[PDB]
């Protein structure tokens, strides 16, 4: 019963795990953001050159 | 999924494990008590003689 | 001598169920890890 | 921590499992010396009596 609660326990950090790498991907999301307006504003540049 | 189905059929393997050693018990009790029937016997011979 | 074998043997099915022990612990283990497939799913998503 | 937490509870609740099987073993030995005594000595006072 002991090791059932500690079973629940690491089940509650693995949880808050899949918070932090939640964290991690909205930090993914940021950097895909940053990309995307580079290479956005590199090609209307170019266009409104051309 | 291996190690899931490995500890599975290892329950398994445990009990059937369990009644064989359960059977070797008692074969053994049963041997040695052939065994201190066998030695009461000659010790009857032996002061017999 | 017979005793000396199933003795033997005795020997043998503690070793195989200290080997289940050792497999069990190792289940655990394994239940107590990380898994990165948030990133999967999220991606997924993304992708439909 | 909690993971070294849950491998010493574990060693040990095998180590206790082990002694068990061993206390269960000697016990059934013990019985079984019990009732080939039992039924020995009422055989024996089954032949005095009768």
């Amino acid at each position: 019963k002991n090791d059932d609660i500690n079973r629940e326990a690491h089940q509650l950090n693995e949880i808050r795990k899949k918070y932090t790498m939640r964290k991690s991907t909205i930090e993914t999301l940021r950097e895909k953001l940053d990309q995307l307006k580079r290479e956005a504003r590199k090609d209307v540049s170019q266009k409104i050159k051309d | 999924d291996q190690m899931r189905q490995e500890l599975e059929q290892l329950e398994k393997a445990n009990e059937k494990l369990r009644e064989v050693n359960n059977s070797l018990v008692v074969s053994l009790q049963d041997v040695k008590n052939e065994e201190r029937d066998i030695q009461h016997e000659r010790e009857s011979e032996l002061r017999t003689i | 001598s017979r005793l000396k074998e199933i003795d033997g043997r005795l020997k043998s099915t503690k070793n195989e169920m200290r080997k289940t022990n050792f497999r069990m612990t190792e289940l655990k283990m394994n239940v107590g890890k990380v898994v990165d497939t948030g990133i999967l799913n999220s991606k997924i998503n993304e992708r439909k | 921590e909690d993971i070294d937490i849950k491998r010493k509870e574990i060693i040990n609740k095998e180590g206790e499992i082990r002694d068990l099987i061993s206390e269960i073993d000697a016990k059934a030995n013990a019985i079984n010396h019990e009732m080939r005594s039992i039924q020995r000595q009422a055989e024996s006072k089954t032949k005095s009596l009768t």
